[PDB]
């Protein structure tokens, strides 16, 4: 009955932008991005590859509620250093890390055969 | 042994499942010598 | 249309025609699916 | 070699062990998750039943047909039924299957995974094939018929991931483990006499060197080298289970960039 | 009620191993746990998936239509 | 899972865990009224506020037909209606319709409607 259609765990709706940037009024030079249709698959991953950003101050995420596939991500960075860039510099760092795993698994994999 | 007397057909070979689906009584019969 | 249990034959008559089985002798009588291909989710 | 390194321990058509050297746990886990749920796979989604006289109800046989594995090697060239432009489905988003079954033999007549034939065009891409790992090459046992039972249905498969429903789950179980000797203190063992003796050393224990008692625990140690093992139900081979797990997570973090420049 | 296609808590396919598991004891006459073990079921959620299941469909197809 | 409730693995439900079948069995008969005037099952021309259309012209639904809300699973006439609507609270799929007669010879009807129940947030175990 009152159960949401399974696909609303990843398929966006009318107008929903995957990401929505809001400025953390509390502490300056901080932002909170509302990732729509995502979870700890991405949540915990981006937060961790943000912590390694030398010029990054705060990095956390909470899944507002397990019903609704969405999480807020708060990011703070050293003065001037745009946090939106800190997310980009953290993201590519993940993909570039990921891409090397793929190619290092593919070669290691292409060898063994049993 | 349980039979049922229906409207036309008289002696019906009444079984449990039969009466269970058809909504009849699993009724045997009583006969005695006066 | 209709069917039967013990005989498991395709009696299938029309209406108002003595609710009874062809040869059998017991009034079972089912009803049989509509040819309407019904859809189902695979969950 | 290039950063996040790998090392294969064992590998087969079903299971695949491997060690991940120099990798972030928060990442590796996120790959385990992607592998489980968000890898694309094919399976039945709509079952039109022409005639079913079986002891199993319609949707009960339906429920499983999707649960049955379908070929999915070249799945990336079959659009999501929802993303395509056709009324309902077609050949560029669905793979029609037909399963006709009449039991002549007085001996009970089994309906299997093999018994479904495709009534659509594949376009020369591996898809829709009922993955049969069977010993006697029969597949998954769907039904059982008597002397005159029957079963006529038509299955329309579609692209999907385990999130929509775990019947699109290309992975089975994902063996996850790291730091076999609890050097990082990531769990406070439970015991009524001895912690070590009551808990068995894991299989992946010979790979890390023991703790060496007379030592001072180094907080500076971090999670490294993760002992994994991914199984494949079949839908996708155990290389692509990890290759597309790595690769569809890529696209996740990359589509975050896609909308990042739209802001 | 018939072999469950794919194990509940794994995803492991186990709908195909019924008449194999069954014949691993009728024919080969093995220990149930050793049969499960030979049918490739290391994780016990699969083990229970076959072991606890009763194949009631067989007692269904005994009736007529 | 707090306060003695539990967390269910949806992955395992999707794979079939604790999936229930459900059945319901509506019944009706053609009543006899003195001067041999009797009821009759049929699509009529009073009527019930639900969708008669799923009926056939023998006043019945054939198996394998989805049904919802106050749909009619049995049309009857005492015009003068006695049609049997579906349970206002269930959404099922017709499974098997039976027709025989009483120990009075009354045309006797039993509709069976099938649904698969699925472990939901709130279900008891
Ligand atoms: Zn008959
Ligand atoms: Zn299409
Ligand atoms: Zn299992």
């Amino acid at each position: 009955m009152n159960a949401p259609d399974r696909f609303e765990l990843f398929l966006l709706g009318e107008g929903e932008s995957k990401l929505k940037i809001d400025p953390d009024t509390k502490a300056p030079n901080a932002v909170v991005i509302t990732f729509e249709k995502e979870d700890h698959t991405l949540g915990n991953l981006i937060r961790a590859e943000l912590l390694n950003d030398r010029k990054v101050l705060f990095a956390a995420y909470k899944v507002e509620h397990p019903f609704f596939a969405r999480f807020k991500l708060r990011i703070q960075t050293t003065e001037g250093y745009d946090p939106k860039d800190a997310l980009k510099n953290a993201c590519n760092s993940i993909i570039n890390k990921l891409g090397a795993l793929k190619t290092n698994f593919e070669t290691e994999w292409n060898l063994q055969t049993l | 042994k349980p039979m049922v007397n229906e409207s036309d057909g008289v002696t019906h070979a009444l079984y449990p499942q039969e009466a269970r689906l058809r909504n009849l009584t699993y009724s045997s019969g009583l006969f005695v010598d006066v | 249309k209709y069917i039967c249990a013990e005989c498991s034959s395709k009696l299938s008559l029309s209406r108002t025609d003595a609710v009874r089985c062809k040869d059998c002798g017991h009034r079972i009588l089912l009803k049989a699916r509509t040819k309407r291909l019904v859809q189902f989710e695979a969950r | 070699e290039e950063g996040p390194q790998v090392k294969i321990r064992e590998a087969s058509k079903d299971n695949v062990d491997f060690i991940l050297s120099n990798v972030d746990l928060a990442m590796a886990n996120s790959l385990r998750r992607v592998m489980i749920a968000e890898i694309p796979t094919l399976a039945i989604d709509s079952v039109e039943v022409e005639t079913n006289t079986t002891v199993l109800a319609d949707e009960f046989i339906a429920h499983r047909l999707g649960l049955i594995p379908l070929q999915s090697m070249d799945i990336e060239q079959l659009e999501y039924s929802r993303d395509c432009f056709c009324e309902d489905h077609c050949d560029k988003c669905s793979v029609v299957l037909t399963l006709q079954a009449f039991g002549e033999s007085e001996s009970t007549t089994n309906v299997y995974s093999k018994d479904l034939v495709i009534v659509s065009n594949l376009m020369g891409r591996n898809i829709g094939h009922p993955i049969i790992q069977d010993k006697e090459g029969n597949g998954v046992l769907i039904c059982k018929l008597r002397k005159g039972q029957e079963l006529k249905l038509t299955c329309v498969a579609k692209k999907g991931i385990a999130k929509e429903h775990a019947k699109w789950g290309p992975a089975a179980a994902i063996e996850f483990e790291y730091d076999p000797w609890n050097k990082l203190k990531h769990t406070d063992y439970w015991y009524e006499q001895d912690s070590a003796k009551e808990w068995p050393q894991s299989k992946n224990c010979e790979y890390e060197d023991p703790p060496n008692e007379g030592d001072p625990f180094d907080y500076k140690a971090q999670a490294d080298t993760f002992y994994m093992n991914v199984e494949s139900v079949g839908s996708i081979p155990v290389d692509q289970v990890v290759v597309r797990g790595i690769d569809t997570l890529q696209k996740k973090v990359a589509s975050i960039l896609l909308a990042l420049t739209q802001m | 009620m018939i072999v469950p296609v794919r194990c509940f808590s794994c995803g492991k396919v186990v709908g195909d191993k019924w008449e194999s598991y069954l014949n691993l004891l009728q024919e080969d006459e093995l220990d149930e746990g050793t049969a499960l073990s030979r049918l490739g079921l290391k994780r016990y959620c699969c083990r229970r998936m076959i072991l606890t299941h009763v194949d009631l469909i067989e007692k269904f197809l005994r009736y007529n239509p | 899972n707090q306060e003695d409730s539990m967390i269910m693995n949806q992955s395992s439900i999707d794979r079939g865990l604790f999936r229930s079948l459900f059945f319901r069995s509506y019944m009706d008969q053609e009543k006899k009224y003195g001067m041999s005037i009797t009821e009759t099952f049929e699509k009529p021309q009073r009527m019930k506020h639900g969708t008669y259309d799923k009926l056939d012209d023998d006043g019945l639904i054939a198996p394998g037909v989805r049904v919802s809300g106050e749909d009619v699973i049995i049309g009857k006439t005492t015009k003068r209606d006695a049609s049997t609507p579906l349970r206002s609270t269930e959404n099922g799929i017709v499974d098997q319709v039976l027709v025989t007669t009483n120990q009075d010879g009354l045309k006797f009807v039993k509709v069976r409607v099938r649904t698969t129940k699925i472990p939901q947030i709130g279900d008891k175990f």
